[PDB]
RNA sequence: UGGUGACUCUAGAUAACCUCGGGCCGAUCGCACGCCGGCGGCGACGACCCAUUCGAACGUCUGCCCUAUCAACUUUCGAUGGUAGUCGCCGUGCCUACCAUGGUGACCACGGGUGACGGGGAAUCAGGGUUCGAUUCCGGAGAGGGAGCCUGAGAAACGGCUACCACAUCCAAGGAAGGCAGCAGGCGCGCAAAUUACCCACUCCCGACCCGGGGAGGUAGUGACGAAAAAUAACAAUACAGGACUCUUUCGAGGCCCUGUAAUUGGAAUGAGUCCACUUUAAAUCCUUUAACGAGGAUCCAUUGGAGGGCAAGUCUGGUGCCAGCAGCCGCGGUAAUUCCAGCUCCAAUAGCGUAUAUUAAAGUUGCUGCAGUUAAAAAGCUCGUAGUUGGAUCUCUCUCGGCCGAAGCGUUUACUUUGAAAAAA
RNA sequence: UACCUGGUUGAUCCUGCCAGUAGCAUAUGCUUGUCUCAAAGAUUAAGCCAUGCAUGUCUAAGUACGCACGGCCGGUACAGUGAAACUGCGAAUGGCUCAUUAAAUCAGUUAUGGUUCCUUUGGUCGCUCGUACUUGGAUAACUGUGGUAAUUCU
């Protein structure tokens, strides 16, 4: 066959301006559907653009069936950007992460914690 | 401080007397009738067969009207007539003492999967739910432990993709089929 | 040991919150406020758990600090404000309004109420005292001070107040034969009319209650909040109207239902 | 005025006082428009006082392991009480002055011991119990040992300070600087315990704060502490074996069912593994999902203890010959060793099994339930006697205002029993 | 599952203990294919610690004449972003360990009418009879001159 999408738990947030939902996808036959596909069946489905359709923790029940992950569809894309976590946009590429590890930062930190002024400019 | 859970229980109980002939002969018997793995299985069953009469016979020193026994012994005998092995014509609090191990074990998947003729011996129907043949409804189970209610035992049948039930070759006879 | 803890455990936290066990080992300790620590429901509590208008608490407070939330009329930025009894949470952007009314297993019930009914509440006072230059003050569950109540109320009243300015607008004597709720102890949650009072001096009065399907119990003085005047409350109760069904009562009526509907 | 069971409460009134180290009545900031030199709406921040929100502190009642080879203890070093004060946030011998001579104890005071932090709880347990609880929840205490403090609402704080004691660091010898019983990691100790990893995505906490931070916490690495599920084969044809809930003058047809070191043969099934794309997730850090390859000695080879009894299973064979060794106990071994060293075979549990120690049941061998004391261990030489323990019969709607109860009260008290309230979760 | 068995004797019945038997918790030995949950320097040394990290924090709304960036007219008092520094808050929570501790801690009960309370929340906040269209002096950050082998010294 081929892959199947409901929307099983329905909500309008208006509180953070989207439409959450629990989605079901069916895939008889094939490896765990891409979120990618699953955004553009939901756009197909809401009649949206999927760059506001967000869709993460997909687990496949065992036996291959079918898989069961959480979307929300927000009304505007600057809405999204405003409401959504920094790791959800990035994984849109709409986001990019600081370089520096913890290790870095702490040691800068403590290390300028030994100077006064503007030589703490200066540390790094 | 963690945010795990460290619940969990034994399900066996070893028995007294390691070296009883005549518990090592009725346990070899229900091993070899029911195809299991080891005698954990057997003390395993019986652990919770102990368990229920413990709860029964605990029950059955209240009063027949007290409203605990009733709530308790409502639900003890509607979870032991929903999985099949009490008769729901016997279903009284008494009834439940005289419960043997075998009940239990007949409602095993791998008893069942025997039973129904999906495979041909107990062993086969081990091997059968192990290697992803058996699906109960809709779901593919690999447990033979698994106790089959009364309302899932009409839907055993032998998966939607497995050789037998589903229509794909294995990987033996994909090859004899490559070889010519 | 040392000053005030900010930290309550997961586990600590009090049972009527229904938190799990394995998300985290902390539980948003609720700030400082009108209600007590165990007898209160934080606005995370209320907007990520029950309402589920939040998946995290990061999203708790992405919705707070828009200030679509307000608690008896107002805008309140704290996730971890303590809502209690009678409070009314009101939600502009979405148009709706709660009270926190105790279900029948002492839990708070997200009960739904009119625009109508958000615009005042219910307060059991707690004590009347007069001071500076003869001003007589009322002290309230709410720990809201309002001046210059009429004389007929007392400690154990019960007063409605006009959320938006604050003032008594009515009130019920705490008398035999007037509707209540149980706040407090095994009986939390349970309404029925007060039948009696047994008071003993020195120590904690008991009142007796009995409910409308004709059940009794008892209680503490302490426990107990007058709703309304004879058997008519002057709230809209919650889907249960306070009336406990024993375990197997419910258990016919899941069943009965089960077999009605699917 | 008001309140409590109860105030020397709250409120009111009068004569005054008000700390040089006097206290309240805003010289503060942002955003929008607004009408005469006007009057303003919405917030942010900051005082004072009142209001158990969060607490803290200090009291009541009951409950705490062993020990008499600890029977008297405390009263100069306040011991118990009274009066006045000091100090303290307050009650109080908390301290001081004076007065009294008290206070505790076989119903175990005082002293000693504790591989003693207390509790929720854990193991075991027919009923009764016996042991354990450093350990993630609550309470306490400490931050090398003592002691003293600063700041502050809150600390006698130690990822704060001051000093001494012990240890130890850099020194240009003038000085300076320490505190892992936080997370990793190292040494030492020992029978005995993991990475100097990733991240604030979750749970929450802190801050001026929607934004920053968090070795709290999460996530992985090591992991046979432990717990759950669960492979190491299934089927068929083919010797043969037996029965025969099948047919016949023993006979035999035994595919009419079920076994069987048959390394027989035959095709099917599949995951351990290697690999790909997803999915997972802060980051593929597994599980799940799809796909490729992946079993005949399916060498993709299950082990740990045993085979005289207790106790399941060989007085089979070879070796040793009271030796070596086995053996928890009884015992085996000095030329057929059922017991040692081995081969074969067998059985017990099985991804697990053996051993040492502590502990529970067994132990009705600590006995309350529930043991014993003529002779097996044991009744004091005998009598008196205070605590202690036990103690014969009997004795058959409580008054009110409001004379339908909407409504009363003091009925000798306790134990006991039933009920009700209140009583963290895990 | 309210259970026993071997061992004193030539043999017997006992007392009685030893030994066996099952769980549990530490250590250890041999062995280990899959998958889930999970304990883990407690015991002896509350013994000693190299190194790194573990507590910091700014909104429209305390103080911005750091071009360190910055433009819109730029002798517009202050466009704006913003390190530093002063100010405020927190650092008394959390985490660790169990040394001390035997009516002590702790548990249940009750009390504070015998006290303290940052913060939150609700009130009071022109109640006082005698330049205000806004007062005073420092001081940081910044510039510049140094001292000590050495410090988060100054």
């Amino acid at each position: 066959d081929t892959v199947t999408i409901r929307t099983r738990k329905f909500m309008t947030n208006r509180l953070l301006q989207r439409k959450q939902m629990v989605i079901d996808v069916l895939h008889p036959g094939k490896a765990t559907v891409p979120k990618t596909e699953i955004r553009e069946k939901l756009a197909k489905m809401y009649k949206t653009t999927p760059d506001v359709i967000f869709v993460f923790g997909f687990r496949t029940h065992f036996g291959g069936g079918k898989t069961t992950g959480f979307g929300m569809i927000y009304d505007s894309l600057d809405y999204a950007k405003k409401n959504e976590p920094k790791h959800r946009l990035a994984r849109h590429g709409l986001y990019e992460k600081k370089k520096t590890s913890r290790k870095q930062r702490k040691e800068r930190k403590n290390r300028m914690k030994k100077v006064r002024g503007t030589a703490k400019a200066n540390v790094g | 401080p963690v945010a795990r859970s460290w619940v969990c229980r034994k399900t066996y109980v070893t028995p007294r007397r390691p070296f009883e002939k005549s518990r090592l002969d009725q346990e070899l018997k229900l091993i070899g009738e029911y195809g299991l793995r080891n005698k954990r299985e057997v003390w395993r069953v019986k652990f919770t067969l102990a368990k229920i009469r413990k709860a029964a016979r605990e029950l059955l020193t209240l009063d027949e009207k007290d409203p605990r026994r009733l709530f308790e012994g409502n639900a003890l005998l509607r979870r032991l007539v929903r999985i099949g092995v009490l008769d729901e014509g016997k279903m009284k609090l008494d009834y439940i003492l005289g419960l043997k191990i075998e009940d239990f074990l007949e409602r095993r998947l791998q008893t069942q999967v025997f039973k129904l003729g999906l495979a041909k011996s107990i062993h086969h129907a081990r091997v059968l739910i192990r290697q992803r043949h058996i699906r109960v409804r809709k779901q593919v189970v690999n447990i033979p432990s698994f106790i089959v209610r009364l309302d899932s035992q009409k839907h055993i049948d032998f998966s939607l993709r497995s050789p037998y039930g589903g229509g794909r070759p294995g990987r033996v006879k994909r090859k004899n089929a490559k070889k010519g | 040991a040392r000053g005030p803890k900010k930290h309550l455990k997961r586990v600590a936290a009090p049972k009527h919150w229904m938190l799990d066990k394995l998300t985290g080992v902390f539980a948003p300790r609720p700030s400082t406020g009108p209600h007590k620590l165990r007898e209160c429901l934080p606005l995370i509590i209320f907007l990520r758990n029950r309402l589920k208008y939040a998946l995290t608490g990061d999203e708790v407070k992405k919705i707070c600090m828009q200030r679509f939330i307000k608690i008896d009329g107002k805008v309140r930025t704290d996730i971890t404000y303590p809502a209690g009894f009678m409070d009314v949470i009101s939600i502009d952007k979405t148009g709706e309004n709660f009270r926190l009314i105790y279900d029948t297993k002492g839990r708070f019930a997200v009960h739904r109420i009119t625009p109508e009914e958000a615009k005042y509440k219910l307060c059991k006072v707690r004590k009347i005292f007069v001071g500076t230059k003869g001003i007589p003050h009322l002290v309230t569950h709410d720990a809201r001070t309002i001046r210059y109540p009429d004389p007929l109320i007392k400690v154990n009243d019960t007063i409605q107040i006009d959320l938006e300015t604050g003032k008594i607008t009515d009130f019920i004597k705490f008398d035999t034969g007037n509707l209540c709720m149980v706040t407090g102890g095994a009986n939390l949650g349970r309404i029925g009319v007060i039948t009696n009072r047994e008071r003993h001096p020195g120590s904690f009065d008991v009142v007796h209650v009995k409910d409308a399907n004709g059940n009794s119990f008892a209680t503490r003085l302490s426990n107990i909040f007058v709703i309304g005047k004879g058997n008519k409350p002057w709230i809209s109760l919650p889907r249960g109207k306070g009336i406990r069904l024993t375990i197997a009562e419910e258990r016919d009526k899941r069943l009965a239902a089960k077999q009605s509907s699917g």
